[PDB]
Order: C-alpha cells, then structure tokens, then sequence
C-alpha cells in the first residue's frame, strides 16, 4: 500500500492521481526540504538491479543514476550494491523476512475430543485402578471357577450381600468415579464456555525441526537468494529441504505463494517480506497471519544520486519524521486503520454457541 | 430417609460439579499480555519505565493513540511506576510475581531473557523502530569506508551471527527458553491423583477388615 | 454391553450438562451498550450521524 | 547539555577530536546527525515489554 492508483485517478492529474504510504512520505520529505515535485511511476516498473551482462541499472536505481528522476521515494531496500551508485537516506522503515501460515482456524472431532479433557494419563490410571478392583474383588470370593469369577468381578467393574469388606470398596470406588465424571463434566464445560483454539508455534526452527508442513520461497528473488547464501544453522536445513523439495515448494509471484497457503489448510507455509505481509493479514477474507519474529534487519530509504543537493537534507527529514512518530502514523494508516481484517478484535469478540457432533461421534464408535 | 438422603446428595454432587466448573472455566480465560495495546485495556497488572531516558521521553512526547494512554497512566500512577536503574526495574518485575512489566530497550532485555534464573522474557513486538551505528567526525576519512563496511557485514550475515553469539550462543539459557517454548496448555493429573490416593487407601482398608473379619469369624 | 453402554450415556449426559451450563454462561458474557465509549469499543454493531 | 551546550561522553569524545571513531551502542538521532556522522544501522531495535 506504498502507492496506489485512487479511486477515481481517471478524473485525476498530476500528484493527485495517486494515493499511499509512500505518496504521504513523499509529501512530509517536501514540506520538511521545501520543494514542489511532480510523482511519476518507473517505466520498466522495477525496484533496481544490475545487468551483469549490459552491465545497466533498470527500475528507479537506474532512472537516479542516468539522470531521469532527482529523488527516490519508494520501498527501496537499501542494499550495498546500491549504496555504491547512489546513496540512502537513514532507514524509513525496518523490516526482515517472515513466515506466513494459514488462519488459526479450528476444527476436529476423533474420539479424542473426549480423552482430551481427560488426559490420556489420566484415562489409562482409571482403567489400571479399574482392573486394580476387580482383581481385589476377585480375591473376596478350580482354574475355571476363578476366570468365571475374574468375569463377574469385571461385570461389577463395568460399571453402575454385607460383605463389609467388598462393601467399603465398592463404596469407596463409587466415591472415586463420582469425582472422575464430575471432573470431566465441570472441565468440558469451561471448554464449551471460552473454546480457545492456539496453532502451531512462531520460530523459524520450528519449520526445520518438522517436515509435516511444507513450506518455500519466492523461485526468485533476495528471498530466496538469502536461504541459498545463509550460513545460518536453522537457514542451513531450511535450504536444502527448499532445494530439492518436492513438487516445487516455490511459486511464481506473491499472490500464488499468498493462494496456496490460502488453500492447503494449513499445510504450506509462505516467506515473504514482513510489509507485504503485515498488509496481508489486514485483507479479505482475513486468513492469514505473520508468525515469529522477523528472520534478518532490512530497511528501505530514500534514495538520491551521489553527490546530490537533496541527500543531506531529506536524511535529516526522514530521521525527524521518525522522532515526531510520524513514521509509524504512517504505516498505521495504510497497514491496519485503513485495513479491514481484525486479530485482536476477534478475540474482543465475545460471542459464540452451538453443539455439532463431532466429539460425541467419537463415543458412538 | 433413603430418598431425601438421595436428593441431599444430588445436591452437593450438583454443587461441586458446578462449582469446579467455574475455576476451570475461568482457568481457561486468563489471557497473558502479548501487546502495548494489552497493557492499556487493563489495570490488574502495573507497569513503568526508566525514571529519566529516551524511552520515558518517548511515551510523554508520543501522540500515538495506545501509547498516549499508557504515559497517561504511569504519569500519575501511585506508587511510582519508574525505577532508577534498570537493575531497579529488572528486580521489580521478578519480586512482584508478574504484577509488574517494565519497558525498555528489546536489545538489553533479549539480553537479560539470556539470563539465570531465566525468569524474564519479552512480550510482543517493539513499540518503536531505532538502530545503532557506527559513529564518525563529520566529514572524516573513515566515513564511507565504515558505511560500507557495516553493509557488508551484515549481508554476510556476520553481524546477525555475533549477536547470536553474545545474545543466545553464549548460553546459559538455553535452557531456561527450551522449558518456556510453552508446551502444555490443559488440565491435570494432580488434582485426580488425589482421589486415586483414597481410593487404593479405602482398597486396603478393606483389606484388612476381610482378614481382620475371618479372624473374628474363627473367633466365634 | 450393558457397561459400554452405560459408559456411552455417560459422557452423552455429561456433554449436555456441560454445554448447556455454557449457553448460560455465554448468556451472561452477553452485555448491552451502556455508553459512547461501548460504540468504540465494538464493531459489530454500526453507527453514524446526520 | 542545555546550559553548556556541551556534547558528553563518546559523541562529545567525536566532536572535541578525542577520538577518531566510535564503536557502541550509539542511537541514531537527528540531534546527533546533525555533529557527527551515522553508519548504516548495523542492529535495528526499539522499545519491548
Ligand atoms: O528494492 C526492492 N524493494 C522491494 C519491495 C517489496 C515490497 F515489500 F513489496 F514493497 C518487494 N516485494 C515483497 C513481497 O513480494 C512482492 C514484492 C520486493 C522488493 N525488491 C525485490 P527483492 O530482490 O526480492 O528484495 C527490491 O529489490
Ligand atoms: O545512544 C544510546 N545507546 C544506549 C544503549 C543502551 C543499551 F541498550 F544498553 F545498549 C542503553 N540502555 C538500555 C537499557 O538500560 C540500560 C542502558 C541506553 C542507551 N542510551 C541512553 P537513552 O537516552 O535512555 O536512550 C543512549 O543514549
């Protein structure tokens, strides 16, 4: 949401005809340098990189250095192969690679909605305590004669004269069981009530220590040259299961890698560019969620041809937009106010109701 | 007798029931923070920065909505909210058994999560966005070098790599965020343990009374 | 048969107390605009002005 | 310092030609941009919980 065309750019001209974050840095540099200028978009619609070949710069890198434009205002990431032909303004905006996952949906039934309440511990020293009774049972009451016994011991474990002995223990198991079921039934209802469902888990490391969840890159890009160059321990295997992985876990544009985490239910995991990313999150339909913190310290700045009369000055503007927090008001503005998806309004949300089928399908098998 | 006994009983087995389902249901709604934003919508839990510093300079001077109200808060909050050192502040927060979150530079706290007895950690992303830098004599020689040295540094990854070696390598805790990975998230054995207690308990008993009554049968 | 049975319906009544305790509890949860500053503090109820 | 206007510890060392570089924690601010000059950010941070 850097620059954009409005609503009704037809009926527009000059600056007007566009609208964005970087339309108002634009704008907020001009005010603080004193100076008009005239916005106008990149012809080859490039960032800006270097032919090895022709050995030529193309995008807005290239429009700087052959003198077509006098200033740079756009989410250029400042890299040393630039900084080299041109020079960048102190960072506007710091950023890194991300990882992108499904909506934390939620949704399951097996049977094991059941032994979830009750912890399967829990469940297996109920069933240990149950033989642990009618085995001293058994022993209140010539091979056959035991196993027929052992078999009616067990029918009054499968549950429902004054032998005090015996007595005590059917009471004592009857108060045990009474608790069990309470417990179960008390704690069910907590999980009916606030019906919290978390996900998996924000780490980097955690897509390298599983395989269940497949995960890629863009198939060009710093993206996918960062994993290709990294020496990074966790970076390291994250590459070589990319590299060979199979069918290809690297997509052709953004809006592919965006569609096929949209569409795996949760079983594809995308890596992009926290910005793009963030923004994202804040669209229709709202199924998709940045996780874990940023995987490397990037930064677009302004950038300026070498040696130019505005360098100083717009370096200075972009540190003290920063300090008046006019940066962040910025990125506020475009990413989430003028957003339309919503995290921690859904858990604002309290509302919600209703009984499937799901968890009591598993006691019918 | 037998049935207002038996509708006695129902009752009680009623009330625990009911009642043991409003701790877990609220066991269930206790939300730990995770954002500013979380530290303005409630009270319950306290928090302050540096008493002088850039980060209680920010939030006076910040015309940020959240952060607006946060300033708001601590300006007037009694007792005082600010400490004198970070020490003070770090202190504040291991002795107040999670009543107190103090904010500071992600830097030095990343740092101090890396530290025994590892009962620190940081919450959320940062408020702000800053940045060291190599500082030189305007107009020196060093100047462009430095520049692109620090870039080229940093794209070997050789900077992301010493931070990982004084920050998390040179642990030491390691450990201490292995256990804090967050894990578990249910019930519990403990409390049905003790049920299973009186029960083998009530099993022996009975036990007993069988010998004990033989005895007492050959007895007679 | 009789035990698996039982233990069927057991975790049946079980379900429905539990859910029905949190149709009321839900109920409660439940709270009405009292004030402007409920107007911000929600979405899903719309507002505007002349 | 207000009063002074005096520069303190290493951008101060910078600026009275104490030292030739500095290699620490320094922030980048715009008050200090304007004496010395800043290198690319070689660790970007901010304010946490
Ligand atoms: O200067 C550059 N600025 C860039 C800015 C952005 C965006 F975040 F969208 F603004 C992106 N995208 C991130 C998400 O995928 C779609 C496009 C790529 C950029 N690239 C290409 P790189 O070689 O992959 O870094 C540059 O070169
Ligand atoms: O250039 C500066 N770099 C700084 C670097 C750090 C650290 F993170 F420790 F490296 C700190 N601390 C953060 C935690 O509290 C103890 C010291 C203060 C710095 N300050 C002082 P400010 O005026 O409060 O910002 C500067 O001026």
């Amino acid at each position: 949401p850097y620059v954009m065309m409005k609503k009704n750019h037809e009926m527009l001209e000059g600056n007007e005809r566009y609208e964005g974050y970087c339309v108002d840095l634009a704008a907020e540099i001009a005010k603080h340098c004193g100076f008009k200028y005239k916005l106008t978009i990149v012809g080859d619609g490039k960032y800006g990189a270097r032919d090895a070949d022709t050995k030529i710069w193309n995008g807005m890198v290239g429009e700087l250095v052959y003198g077509k434009a006098d200033i740079a205002i756009a989410p250029l990431t400042i890299t040393l192969v630039r900084e080299e032909v041109i020079d960048f303004s102190k960072p506007f905006m710091s950023l890194g690679i991300s990882i992108m996952i499904k909506k934390p949906q939620k949704s399951k039934p097996g049977v094991f909605s059941f032994l979830d309440p009750l912890a399967y511990e829990i469940w297996m020293c109920i069933v240990f305590a149950y033989i642990g009774v009618s085995v001293v049972l058994f022993l209140v009451s010539t091979n056959e004669f035991g196993i027929f016994n052992s078999l009616w011991f067990s029918l009054g474990a499968f549950m429902q004269p004054r032998s005090l002995s015996g007595r005590i223990v059917g009471g004592v198991w009857w108060f045990f069981t009474l608790i069990i079921i309470s417990s179960y039934t008390a704690n069910l209802a907590a999980f009916l009530t606030v019906e919290r469902m978390v996900s998996p888990i924000e780490s980097a490391e955690d897509l390298s220590k599983q395989t269940e969840i497949a995960y890629g890159t863009l198939d060009s890009g710093s993206t996918k040259e960062f994993f290709r160059r990294s020496k990074i321990a966790v970076f390291d295997k994250m590459w070589t299961y990319m590299r060979s992985a199979e069918p290809s876990v690297f997509v052709r544009t953004t809006a592919e890698g965006v569609a096929r985490v949209r569409k795996s239910k949760g079983k594809y995991a995308y890596l992009l560019e926290s910005t793009m990313n963030e923004y994202i999150e804040q669209r229709k339909p709202c199924d998709t969620m940045k996780v874990g913190g940023n995987l490397d310290s990037k930064g677009y700045g302004i950038a300026t041809p070498k040696g130019s009369s505005l360098g100083t000055p717009v370096n200075l503007a972009v540190l003290k937009l920063s300090e008046q927090g006019l940066l962040d008001k910025l990125k506020n503005k475009w990413w989430y106010d003028k957003g339309e998806c919503g995290a921690k309004d859904s858990g604002s949300k309290e509302k919600t109701s209703a009984l499937s089928l799901s968890n009591v399908a598993g006691v019918f098998y | 007798v037998g049935g207002v006994w038996w509708f006695f009983t129902l009752i009680i087995i009623s009330s625990y029931t009911a009642n043991l389902a409003a701790f877990l249901t609220v066991e269930r709604m206790v939300s730990p923070i995770e954002s500013a934003e979380d530290l303005s919508k409630q009270t319950e839990i306290a928090y302050g920065t540096l008493d002088s510093g850039s980060t209680k300079e920010f939030f006076r001077r910040s015309k940020i909505a959240v952060f607006d109200k946060m300033w708001t808060y601590m300006r007037s909050a009694e007792p005082s909210v600010f400490v004198r050192t970070t020490a003070e502040g770090v202190a504040r927060v291991r002795k107040s058994k999670g009543k107190y979150a103090y904010l500071l530079e992600s830097t030095m706290n990343e740092y101090i999560e890396q530290r025994k007895p590892c009962d620190t950690m940081k919450v959320g992303g940062n408020l702000d966005s800053k940045g060291y830098g190599i500082a030189t004599p305007k107009g020196s020689s060093l100047g462009t070098p430095v520049n692109l040295a620090v870039l080229k540094l940093s794209e070997q990854g050789l900077l992301d790599k010493l931070k990982n070696k004084w920050w998390y390598d040179k642990g030491e805790c390691g450990a201490k965020d292995s256990g804090s990975k967050e894990k578990t998230s249910a019930l519990s054995l403990s409390n049905v343990a003790g049920v299973f207690y009186i029960l083998v308990g009530g099993l022996g008993l009975a036990m007993l009374v069988a010998l004990i009554e033989f005895c007492y049968k050959s007895r007679a």
